[PDB]
């Protein structure tokens, strides 16, 4: 009865076979079969070491003309007996490795015994579940679909806490392909029940779009569900869902209202001291609103931006620049929210009339303006105490309510990870941003670890939740860069931060000292100088006005001229880099900032060029001094208003000034900056990653909301497709292999040439 | 009264299996297993 010799054969065939695992991992399998085929030298092998061999091996060969050679060499093996419950996983992968090819018409029966076995394999209805799905490719069988969602929910209901957010993406999807009968919704309903509400917390925005839409009342039962176990996750975006449909109806009972209001009720008895305090707070952060100083100053800040753009595009025409209606309808709003001595003083001025035909004379006017109202703003309080003005907040403790810190129900983890309310500190701070001066009050834990977060007041919710739907898309493919070994070398991820919507005027943001942004630097550094700070943008308008004047067309060369002139006076090439030197006095620290500056920039270039992001304004982009970490404020698709192409025609690929190029090394923009791109142009290319029912679902609800906007077909299937297929098209582009070595190159050479940045917008700032 | 919060199905047994490992280790009188259900 030797049991020690067997142990030593089973733990060295265990450590042979994991070997030969990670070498297949690695992404190669010619060595992984050499190592594989060692096992052959042993006379005795166990029965079960010798399964995982050839599971391993056929994996190799599915990964690797040579699909004869992979499919004779199942066929040599499994001769007489094996046991019922490996006799299930490796008649899925058969029947997976014929379904790769053209022979489809014997492979059903395949599937159907890999799946007769024991009914609790989540690979076994997977495959079946994605074999399903080819078809639906053509010949699209309106009654059969029903069948694809019913595998999906029976292969959600054993996988847990990993790979279950893509199977959830394909159901959504499948969901908008319905016909007038409602046979889909009633299979979704029918076959869901059982599965945990955990997997539902990373869809709540796209579960709310279809119950919002038309015959979908039958989804109200996954709503509750969720609500019945966490109410907190579910409550705040039903309020403001709520709001947004009460504001936009009142401009012009409501269905959708009703259904929220129903939503509302039950969950009214489950938990009422928590929604009770959850009321509180929100009624009580109606204090935090700023005066009407900073309001003013705020959208002033709003017009003159507006004002550039409308200036960008009179490039080339006459003088004259005709004032647009759109700015004509904002001057005379500003008329009307200001029109006790100085609240008239406009009116006479300079606003009586909006312009009879002059554009320059109007922003070289509201310069002044701003410098008036910021210089007379500058006595403003900062501080205020809890104590006075609202006293449910200042008397609030652990013992009234189970409440949880704003944001802790965004992503699902395994662990529990729920840190609770202990006391709102009675200090909170005004700081100035770049366009108002929000309120960041502090937050502690029962940990005792203190949290600080920004009160926000942005308007314009049209223009607000598609900025939140990025950022989602961006939190879900975070996971995605970990499961591969050459991004978790350079330690890549998005950073992204926690953004919860309470109001759809006010919601709270997570926000961190020390966070200042690109054009912060300029000022300070510009301040420490004789000059202002809009002497370059005034510059470039004023004497390309004069070069025009004597009746000449603008060509390139005289870009390319004033361009240089702007470099050589007012902003150096390392203005960067002496702000960094003395910033940091380590040398240590310097490196880790510099490296860390890397990293983050090429996933954000990465992200702004290949999905079709927002333009990367200087203000947009903010630094982290603490950490070095690297985060840009609110992101927002590009999608075009006649019709959703979805095309960015910008002349560079991203944002490659010449003050970053040389601020971390003529090296560093080569070797590190295209490295962290290519590694992850390898990770999502992966066909083993999902990741077009991902993009599909977030691109479903982004078409919908622009055509809610904007004036429930297949054309919006197309069109969604069809931008798809754009964003592989461009993917697969910058990924590929070849003799040479890759395309990423060639972009980022013309990035940083003064060709392609003398054509750009002087508000985008190339030479800053 | 006390009670334990348990997550999904999956989470059960790792704490039923550490558990059961914990309380095997450093007892070494008893050798047995023996559980039952009731609905």
């Amino acid at each position: 009865s030797s049991n020690n010799a067997m142990l030593g054969v089973h733990a060295s065939a265990s450590a042979i076979i994991q070997y030969g695992k990670i070498a297949r991992k690695q992404g190669l399998v010619n060595v992984a079969l050499d190592i594989l085929s060692r096992i052959h030298t042993i006379p005795t092998v166990p029965i079960v070491d010798c399964f995982q061999k050839i599971r391993q091996q056929v994996k190799c060969y599915l990964q690797l003309n040579e699909c004869m050679q992979g499919l004779e060499v199942i066929e040599s093996t499994n001769l007489k007996y094996f046991t019922k419950e490996m006799t299930a996983e490796f008649y899925a992968l058969k029947g997976m490795f014929l379904a790769q090819i053209n022979k489809s018409e014997e492979a059903n029966k395949a599937f159907s015994a890999a799946v007769q076995m024991h009914d609790v394999l989540v690979k076994a209805w997977a495959m079946w579940g994605d074999y399903l799905e080819n078809i639906f490719v053509k010949e699209r069988q309106l009654h059969l679909g029903v069948s694809a969602i019913t595998c999906y929910l029976h292969a959600c209901r054993h996988q847990n806490e990993s790979k279950s957010r893509k199977y959830l993406a394909k159901v959504l999807w499948l969901l908008s392909f319905d016909d007038d009968k409602n046979t889909l919704a009633d299979a979704v309903d029918k076959y869901c029940i059982g599965v945990p509400p955990i997997q539902w917390l990373a869809w709540i925005p796209q579960l709310l779009t279809c119950l919002v839409g038309s015959e979908g009342k039958l989804l109200l039962n996954l709503i509750s569900q969720v609500g019945r176990v966490y109410p907190q996750a579910v409550y705040f975006p039903i309020r403001t869902l709520y709001l947004t449909l009460k504001i936009e109806q009142r401009e012009r009972a409501t269905a959708p209202m009703w259904r929220c209001s129903r939503i509302m009720h039950m969950q009214r008895e489950l938990h009422p001291t928590l929604l009770s305090s959850l009321e509180g707070i929100v009624d009580q952060m109606v204090w935090f609103r700023e005066n009407w100083h900073e309001e003013v100053l705020r959208q002033l800040q709003q017009g003159l931006a507006k004002c550039y753009s409308v200036a960008f595009e009179k490039s080339g025409a006459v003088s004259d620049a005709k004032i647009t209606p759109h700015t004509l309808n904002f001057v005379k709003k500003l008329v009307s929210t200001f029109g006790k001595l100085k609240g008239q003083f406009t009116t006479d001025f300079d606003f009586s009339v909006p312009g009879s035909m002059k554009l320059h004379n109007l922003i070289s006017k509201l310069k002044k303006w701003i410098k008036i109202l910021e210089a007379k703003t500058k006595q403003l309080p900062k501080f205020f105490l809890i104590e006075e003005k609202c006293r449910f907040l200042s008397n609030f403790s652990a013992q009234t309510a189970e409440v949880e810190i704003p944001g802790e129900f965004l992503m699902p983890k395994p662990t529990h990870y729920y840190i609770k309310i202990a006391r709102f500190m009675p200090r909170v701070e005004i700081v100035q941003k770049h366009n108002t001066a929000a309120r960041r009050l502090y937050i502690r834990g029962h940990n005792g670890k203190i949290y600080p977060y920004l009160v926000m007041n942005d308007a314009c919710l049209t223009e607000s939740r598609r900025e939140e739907r990025v950022l989602q898309l961006l939190r879900l493919l975070n996971p995605c860069l970990e499961k591969r070994k050459e991004t978790t070398k350079r330690h890549l991820f998005f950073t992204v931060p926690r953004v919860v919507a309470v109001s759809p005027q006010m919601r709270l943001v997570e926000d961190n000292p020390s966070s200042l942004s690109l054009v912060e630097i300029y000022k300070q550094r510009c301040a420490k100088k004789g000059i202002e700070h809009d002497n370059p943008i005034s510059r470039y308008y004023d004497r390309l006005a004069t070069v025009q004047a004597r009746g000449t067309q603008a060509s390139h060369q005289v870009l390319r001229d004033i361009l240089k002139e702007v470099q050589s006076n007012m902003v150096p090439r390392s203005m960067l880099k002496e702000w960094a030197l003395h910033t940091f006095p380590n040398a240590t620290d310097y490196w880790t900032f510099r490296k860390m500056f890397t990293i983050q920039l090429a996933l954000i270039g990465f992200a702004e060029f290949v999905l079709h992001l927002n333009r990367l304004n200087p203000e947009m982009l903010q630094i982290a001094q603490d950490t070095g970490k690297l985060n840009v404020a609110y992101f927002r698709f590009d999608i075009n208003d006649a019709t959703g192409d979805l095309d960015a025609n910008r002349p560079v690929p991203f944002r490659l000034t010449p003050n970053i190029s040389e601020f971390l090394t003529t090296i560093g923009v080569s070797g590190p900056l295209t490295a962290s791109m290519i590694a992850v142009a390898r990770c999502f290319a992966q066909p083993n990653f999902k990741v077009d029912g991902i993009l599909k679902t977030v691109l479903r609800d982004e078409i919908i909301a622009w055509h809610k906007k904007t004036q429930d077909s297949q054309q919006l299937v197309s069109l969604v497709q069809k931008a798809v297929t754009a964003i592989m098209t461009r993917l697969h582009n910058l990924a590929q292999f070849e003799g040479g070595e890759s395309k990423v190159n060639t972009l980022v050479a013309a990035a940083n040439s003064l060709d392609n940045l003398c054509r750009m917008d002087p508000a985008w700032h190339p030479w800053l | 009264s006390n009670w334990f919060i348990i997550g999904s199905k999956t989470d059960a047994e790792r704490v039923v299996n550490q558990y059961q490992e914990l309380v095997q280790n450093e007892a070494k009188c008893p050798v047995k297993m023996s559980h039952s259900s009731s609905g």
